[PDB]
C-alpha cells in the first residue's frame, strides 16, 4: 500500500475525474462569458458604454438570452452529474454498511475477493477504501467422492462439496486443503449404497 | 488539451475533411436572348382588374440593366435576393 | 439550381421521368438528373470525421499516429497527396496504412499478430503498444481441460488490498444570477 | 448536423463559444462510458477459457448454449435466434453529419467472453473470478449449490437423471419460447427503439424549419446576400443548436439509466453465475441455482437457472 498509492500514479483517478468535470464545466461556463452570442460583445457596459437605445436592448436581449441558455446548460449537466455521483454515494454507504461494519457476504463487489475486512480513507469530494480481501491460489491433484459407502450404507459428507479422496483418506473444505478425520459424527446416515460414485469402506 | 506534458492514449481533436477538387456546373444547352428588352418595354400596359399575365421560358436571363440605369421608382424583392438572382436556373418566369 | 459539394456517380433508379431529384431520407438530395441527357447520384460525404491523435504520453516518446475515423483507407492518400485535408500540416508523411475493423484509417503503425493485452482503444478491437496496431489478445488465452474424477484444493493463499475509489460529493459550487 | 456546410455558418457557429467542443467532449464522455460498460460486464474473468467439448456429462446436455466447432462460425445458436430476432429500424457514408460507432469489443468475441464465462461456469469449480479455477465436475457444482437453499445431495444423487431432464426441456422450451415468443424479449427493442426514434427525430429536425424561410442550407444560399441572410441562419443555426442541445441531453440522460443497468448487469454477471447469489428474488423467481450469461445486441440476455419448489402436503406439528 505504501507502494502503491505513495509513489504510483492515476490508479487514484476518478477523483481527478471529478474534479476535472467541476473544472471544465466551470472553465466552460466562463468561456461562454467570454464569448459573444450574435450581439457585439462578449462583455456588457463595454457595449452599454457605446450603445444607445432600442437597437441597444435588442443586443442586450441576445447577450442575456445566450448568457441564460448556457447557464442552464451547466445547471442540466450539474444536475446530471449530481444523479451519477448520488447514486455512486448511495453505493459508498451501501459498502461502508456491508463491506466495512461486517463482512457482505455477497461475492466480487467489495474488491476482488471474498473480503475478509475493510478499512475506510477519506479523501478529497470521495472516499477510498483498502479491501482486505482475500485471494486463494495454490494447486493439486485429488480424486473424488460424492458419497462414502462403508457397510453398504451411504454417506454424504456435509454437502459443502468434496470430501478429500485423496487416497479415501478424509473429509475436506471447499478451499484449503484440510484432514478431517471421519466418524460418524461428522457426516450423517442418508439410506443403502445407491449411487456412491466414489466409494470408502471403514468409515467407523 | 493545453499541456506539454501530455499523457498517453487517444484524444479527441479536431474534425477533418477532404476538400473538394474542382468544379463542376450543369445547366442545359438552352440558350437564347430574353424578351425583357420588350416585355418590359413594351406597348399595352393593361388595367389592373384585368392585369396581364404571360409565362416566359427556354430563356437566359441578364439581371444586368436593371441595375445600371435607375428608371425604376420602386425596386423590391421578397422571397429572393437581388444581384445574386444570376446564380440559378428558373422554371417560367412570369410576367405580370 | 442545386449547389453543394460531393462525390457523384452514375443514377442506379427506375426513375421517373417526370421527377428530377432524391431527398431521401429526409430533404437529403443523394440522387440527381443531368441537364444534358445523363443521370447520376451524388453522395454529398466526400469524407468527413474525427481525427484522434495516438501518442505514448511525452515522456518516454514524442510520435503519434493519426486515427481518422470515416474513410475506407484509400481516400485519405488522395487527400494527402492532392493536401486536400484541413488539418493540413507540414512535417507529415504516411508511414503506413493499417485499415480493417471498420474504424478508418491509421497513419503510422504496423500490422502485429501477436497482438497485446490492449492499451488503447482503437475503435474495433485494434489496439495499440509502444507504435504498433494489432488487433486484440482478448486476455491470456488459457485451454483448459477438467475430467470428472480430478480435483483439487488450495494449499496455500494470500491477502490482497487493493484500492477502490468510490466519489461521494461534487464540488459543493453556487451560481449568483446577479453576477 | 449543424450548420452542414457553407463558409458563413462556421464564422456564425463559433460566435456562440465553444458549443461544438462542449458536445463533443460530451458524446466522447458517452462513447468511453459504453466502452466501460461492455468492460465491467463482460471482461470480469481475466484469464479467460477453452470451449471444453467433453458437452456431455452424465445427461447434462449443454445444446447449443456454448458455440461449437461443428459449426461454421462462433456465435452460438441460442444467440443466433437472439440476433435474428432483434431488428432495426464497407461504412456509414451518409451526410446527416452523424454516425454509430463501431463499439469497441468484438461481436464474436463478445461471444468468445459469454463462451469463456459459460464455460468456465460448466467447469472450474464455484471459485472463479477470485482465483481462477479449481477442477470440479459440475454435478458436484450443483450438490454444492445446494447448501445456497440449503439442502442435501439427497436432492442430487438420489434423483440424478431426473434433474437433468428437467433441464434440457426446458431449455428446449427456451428454444421453443424465444423462436415462437413475441414481446417477452422486449427491452433490447425498446432500448434500440428509443435510439431509433430520438436520432430519426434529430434527423426531421434537420428536415424542420425553425421561422425561417427554407428549412435546408444551400437553399437560401442562392437568394440570401447579407443582413437578411444571417439573420436567417441565426434562425436556422439557433434552432438546429437547441434540439442538437436537447439531443445530447437525453442522451446523456438515457446512458445514465444505461449504467444504473449496467451496475446490475455486473452485478447479476458476478452475483449471480460467478456465485450463487443468496439474496431473494434478485436473480430469478426461484432459489436461483444457477445462472448462464448470453450475449446479445446492444445488451445481455441472462438464462436464470432458477428452482420452483412445488408439491404439497400437510402435517402436524
Amino acid at each position: 500500500i505504501q507502494e502503491s498509492l505513495t509513489t504510483t500514479s492515476t490508479a487514484l483517478g476518478k477523483l481527478q475525474d471529478v474534479v476535472n468535470q467541476n473544472a471544465q464545466a466551470l472553465n466552460t461556463l466562463v468561456k461562454q462569458l467570454s464569448s459573444n452570442f450574435g450581439a457585439i460583445s462578449s462583455v456588457l457596459n463595454d457595449i452599454l458604454s457605446r450603445l444607445d437605445k432600442v437597437e441597444a436592448e435588442v443586443q442586450i436581449d441576445r447577450l442575456i438570452t445566450g448568457r441564460l441558455q448556457s447557464l442552464q446548460t451547466y445547471v442540466t449537466q450539474q444536475l446530471i452529474r449530481a444523479a451519477e455521483i448520488r447514486a455512486s454515494a448511495n453505493l459508498a454507504a451501501t459498502k461502508m454498511s456491508e463491506c466495512v461494519l461486517g463482512q457482505s457476504k455477497r461475492v466480487d463487489f467489495c474488491g476482488k475477493g471474498y473480503h475478509l475486512m475493510s478499512f475506510p480513507q477519506a479523501a478529497p469530494h470521495g472516499v477510498v477504501f483498502l479491501h482486505v480481501t482475500y485471494v486463494p491460489s495454490q494447486e493439486r491433484n485429488f480424486t473424488t467422492a460424492p458419497a462414502i459407502c462403508h457397510e453398504g450404507k451411504a454417506y454424504f459428507p456435509r454437502e459443502g462439496v468434496f470430501v478429500f479422496n485423496g487416497t479415501s483418506w478424509f473429509i475436506t473444505q471447499r478451499n484449503f486443503f484440510s484432514p478431517q478425520i471421519i466418524t460418524t459424527d461428522n457426516t450423517f446416515v442418508s439410506g443403502n449404497c445407491d449411487v456412491v460414485i466414489g466409494i470408502i469402506n471403514n468409515t467407523v | 488539451v493545453k499541456s506539454f506534458e501530455i499523457d498517453k492514449g487517444i484524444y479527441q481533436t479536431s474534425n477533418f475533411r477532404v476538400v473538394p477538387s474542382g468544379d463542376v456546373v450543369r445547366f442545359p444547352n438552352i440558350t437564347n436572348l430574353c424578351p425583357f428588352g420588350e416585355v418590359f418595354n413594351a406597348t399595352k400596359f393593361p388595367s389592373v382588374y384585368a392585369w396581364e399575365r404571360k409565362k416566359i421560358s427556354n430563356c437566359v436571363a441578364d439581371y444586368s440593366v436593371l441595375y445600371n440605369s435607375t428608371f425604376f421608382s420602386t425596386f423590391k424583392c421578397y422571397g429572393v435576393s437581388a444581384t445574386k438572382l444570376n446564380d440559378l436556373c428558373f422554371s417560367n418566369v412570369y410576367a405580370d | 439550381g442545386l449547389t453543394g459539394t460531393g462525390v457523384l456517380t452514375p443514377s442506379s433508379k427506375r426513375f421517373q421521368p417526370f421527377q428530377q431529384f432524391g431527398r431521401d431520407v429526409s430533404d437529403f438530395t443523394d440522387s440527381v438528373r443531368d441537364p444534358k441527357t445523363s443521370e447520376i447520384l451524388d453522395i454529398s460525404p466526400c469524407s468527413f470525421g474525427g481525427v484522434s491523435v495516438i501518442t505514448p504520453g511525452t515522456n518516454a516518446s514524442s510520435e503519434v499516429a493519426v486515427l481518422y475515423q470515416d474513410v475506407n483507407c484509400t481516400d485519405v492518400s488522395t487527400a494527402i497527396h492532392a493536401d486536400q485535408l484541413t488539418p493540413a500540416w507540414r512535417i507529415y508523411s504516411t508511414g503506413n496504412n493499417v485499415f480493417q475493423t471498420q474504424a478508418g484509417c491509421l497513419i503510422g503503425a504496423e500490422h502485429v499478430d501477436t497482438s497485446y493485452e490492449c492499451d488503447i482503444p482503437i475503435g474495433a478491437g485494434i489496439c495499440a503498444s509502444y507504435i504498433v496496431a494489432y488487433t486484440m489478445s482478448l486476455g491470456a488465452d488459457s485451454s483448459i481441460a477438467y475430467s470428472n474424477n480430478t480435483i483439487a484444493i488450495p494449499t496455500n493463499f494470500s491477502i490482497s488490498i487493493t484500492t477502490e475509489v468510490m466519489p461521494v460529493s461534487m464540488a459543493k459550487t453556487s451560481v449568483d444570477c446577479n453576477m | 448536423y449543424i450548420c452542414g456546410d457553407s463558409t458563413e455558418c462556421a464564422n456564425l457557429l463559433l460566435q456562440y463559444g465553444s458549443f461544438c467542443t462542449q458536445l463533443n467532449r460530451a458524446l466522447s464522455g458517452i462513447a468511453a462510458e459504453q466502452d466501460r460498460n461492455t468492460r465491467e460486464v463482460f471482461a470480469q474473468v481475466k484469464q479467460m477459457y477453452k470451449t471444453p467439448t467433453l458437452k456431455y456429462f452424465g445427461g447434462f446436455n449443454f445444446s447449443q448454449i456454448l458455440p461449437d466447432p461443428l459449426k461454421p462460425t462462433k456465435r452460438s445458436f441460442i444467440e443466433d435466434l437472439l440476433f435474428n430476432k432483434v431488428t432495426l429500424a464497407i461504412c456509414a457514408q451518409k451526410f446527416n453529419g452523424l454516425t454509430v460507432l463501431p463499439p469497441l469489443l468484438t461481436d464474436d468475441m463478445i461471444a468468445a467472453y459469454t463462451a469463456a464465462l459459460v464455460s468456465g461456469t460448466a467447469t472450474a469449480g464455484w471459485t472463479f473470478g477470485a482465483g481462477a479455477a479449481l477442477q470440479i465436475p459440475f454435478a458436484m457444482q450443483m450438490a454444492y449449490r445446494f447448501n445456497g437453499i440449503g439442502v442435501t445431495q439427497n436432492v442430487l444423487y438420489e434423483n440424478q437423471k431426473q434433474i437433468a431432464n428437467q433441464f434440457n426441456k426446458a431449455i428446449s422450451q427456451i428454444q421453443e419460447s424465444l423462436t415462437t415468443t413475441s414481446t417477452a424479449l422486449g427491452k433490447l427493442q425498446d432500448v434500440v427503439n428509443q435510439n431509433a426514434q430520438a436520432l430519426n427525430t434529430l434527423v426531421k429536425q434537420l428536415s424542420s424549419n425553425f421561422g425561417a424561410i427554407s428549412s435546408v442550407l444551400n437553399d437560401i444560399l442562392s437568394r440570401l446576400d447579407k443582413v437578411e441572410a444571417e439573420v436567417q441562419i441565426d434562425r436556422l443555426i439557433t434552432g438546429r443548436l437547441q434540439s442538437l442541445q436537447t439531443y445530447v441531453t437525453q442522451q446523456l440522460i438515457r446512458a445514465a439509466e444505461i449504467r444504473a443497468s449496467a451496475n446490475l448487469a455486473a452485478t447479476k454477471m458476478s452475483e449471480c453465475v460467478l456465485g450463487q447469489s443468496k439474496r431473494v428474488d434478485f436473480c430469478g423467481k426461484g432459489y436461483h441455482l444457477m445462472s448462464f450469461p448470453q450475449a446479445a445486441p446492444h445488451g445481455v440476455v441472462f438464462l436464470h437457472v432458477t428452482y420452483v419448489p412445488s408439491q404439497e402436503r400437510n402435517f402436524t406439528t
